[PDB]
């Protein structure tokens, strides 16, 4: 069934699984037309498909050309997500194929199940968690590749950089969600926190700065303060 | 007009014949049913006074043989049987009618209800859903499971309805995943009508037999089958005008006949609200939508 706080360590066992997040697949800017009406202009998007155990991220860039002359884009986007995920699964060797696919929004279940009918043994699942994967376009290097793409493109990353050399996949996952939650609640504050110190750089092959263990604790504390704070600013507490 | 005589009635029971029913008291001098209209299938069904658990009954067609009912005190039920001795049968029936211990099938002459509920139902197809080929009538009861229910346990005592599954490779062409799942026309017209049923009359006839099994014996599997066949049509953008018009008649009479008190369990809220108010065919079932809104506005 669904994924919640009670079966949380399941993410980090040795059954291959992926999260799929479709929030950034279909993206628009809304603007006024010359006649004073409103129109949308689509911008590139991405499927965020993540192995929470390894940190491997299969970033499928969604080029705006895939919407040309299509109707009901918010619906097509879910079916385009499913199709790209199903294509990805098929491209992988059998022993690399996921045993489960967890969707961050329940509207993906049916598009994905239908596309994966060939894989009856892959469980398609929802989750009760409020995961901040939408903030993934707040990671500069990820937003850059999306916005620069001129054609469909798959780009592979490790979203944990070299973290697993020192910490477990549970801790690495918890660090990522804390980072992404903070970016979602106050991006400027979040980014200012991550980069205020010029001496800590982001390596060319990495997404996040090269913090020491001690530095990550400070950073992690500051993101928690930021998230509690904005919750007061928002709710007045 | 034909006759299903009864050897006797040793146990108190409510007897149904098509949409009609009547009480028989323990060892009352009851010897069967007369004036049954030829040309239709029929169902004769039973609910014991002592144990309302298990409605059960027989589908039959008097053109196909001489059938009678006899209680079996070992197996505890009223059993349909065939008499091959036509002479002996006429002999027995004439005596019981001369002594007037038979109820008369009570057909009002303005009433086309049974016809409209069984228009497409054919005994030959019933016998393919209910497999028991040594008899020309077919037994059904409340607890019989369908071939798909056992897929999701005794295959001999199953209802072999045509499996319909919207999230199956049969229903979904590679490369039209979105298209075929949101508009089931391919699955309706090519897979089911042309492929499996051959024509719309066979489809409708299974549709009607599912509904009757569902209402007369509280057979969940039948209810599921009836709703799926409706939903497949309603969810197909491309349906022959003549199937839509007939569907609206079929469902109308089904809705009309349903016991008002059984509506909450025999009508699936999601399917009807979708079919009547969201589907491609939401505008196409005028009679069916008018009776559903005037009789069961709660469900919607
Ligand atoms: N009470 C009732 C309903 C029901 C019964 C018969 C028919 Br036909 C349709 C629905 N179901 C309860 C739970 N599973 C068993 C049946």
């Amino acid at each position: 069934g669904a994924m919640n706080s009670s079966n949380y360590a399941e993410l980090f066992n040795n059954d291959i699984k992926l999260f799929v997040d479709d929030t950034n697949v279909y993206r628009v800017t809304v603007h006024k037309t010359f006649e004073g009406n409103v129109a949308t202009k689509a911008i590139n998007g991405c499927i965020f498909t993540l192995n929470p155990k390894t940190g491997h991220l299969f970033l499928k860039i969604i080029h705006t050309s895939v919407w040309a002359g299509q109707k009901r884009l918010s619906q097509l986007a879910k079916w385009k997500t499913a199709e790209e995920v199903s294509a990805l699964v098929r491209s992988l060797p059998k022993e690399e194929q996921p045993k489960q696919i967890i969707v961050t929004r329940k509207a993906m279940l049916d598009p994905l199940e239908v596309h994966m009918l060939d894989f009856p043994n892959i469980a398609i699942r929802p989750t009760e968690l409020r995961l901040p994967f939408s903030a993934a376009m707040s990671i500069d290097k990820l937003s850059d590749v999306v916005m620069k793409a001129t054609e469909p493109q798959m780009v592979l990353f490790n979203i944990y950089d070299d973290w697993l050399d020192r910490i477990s996949s549970y801790t690495a996952f918890s660090r990522l969600t804390l980072l992404l939650r903070a970016l979602k609640t106050n991006e400027e504050s979040a980014k200012m926190i991550l980069l205020s110190d010029p001496t800590i750089t982001i390596k060319s092959y990495h997404l996040w700065p090269s913090f020491t263990d001690e530095q990550w604790i400070t950073i992690e504390s500051q993101m928690r303060d930021l998230i509690l704070t904005e919750y007061g600013r928002k709710y007045n507490v | 007009m034909n006759t299903v005589p009864f050897t006797s009635a040793p146990i108190e029971v409510t007897i149904g014949i098509d949409q009609y029913s009547f009480n028989v008291k323990e060892n009352q001098p009851f010897h069967g049913i007369k004036d049954i209209p030829i040309g239709h299938v029929h169902v004769i069904h039973f609910q014991h006074a002592d144990n309302s658990s298990m409605r059960y009954g027989y589908w039959f067609d008097c053109r196909m043989g001489n059938f009678y009912i006899q209680y079996d005190p070992k197996d505890g039920l009223y059993k349909m049987m065939e008499e091959r001795d036509g002479a002996k049968f006429e002999n027995i029936v004439h005596n019981f009618k001369e002594r007037q211990m038979m109820v008369s099938y009570p057909k009002i002459d303005e009433d086309d209800t049974w016809y409209n509920l069984t228009e497409f139902v054919q005994m030959d197809k019933i016998r393919k859903i209910v497999r028991k080929d040594e008899n020309q009538f077919s037994y059904v009861d409340s607890s019989m499971t369908t071939v798909q229910e056992n897929e999701l346990s005794d295959p001999a005592h199953s209802l072999n309805y045509t499996v319909i599954n919207f999230k199956s490779r049969e229903a979904i062409r590679p490369g039209h995943e979105m298209e075929d799942f949101l508009d089931k026309s391919y699955y309706l017209n090519t897979v089911m009508l042309q492929g499996i049923f051959k024509n719309s009359s066979n489809y409708f006839g299974e549709l009607q037999f599912a509904f009757l099994n569902a209402m007369f014996f509280g057979n969940y599997g039948s209810s599921l089958q009836w709703h799926a066949m409706i939903e497949l049509i309603c969810s197909s953008a491309t349906v022959p005008k003549h199937m839509l018009d007939k569907l609206d008649e079929i469902l109308y009479y089904q809705i009309k006949t349903l016991p008002e008190q059984y509506s909450d369990i025999l009508l699936n809220e999601r399917v009807w609200n979708i079919c009547l108010y969201s589907s491609f065919q939401k505008n196409s079932l005028h009679n069916t939508e008018k009776i559903m809104e005037n009789k069961y506005p709660e469900l919607l």
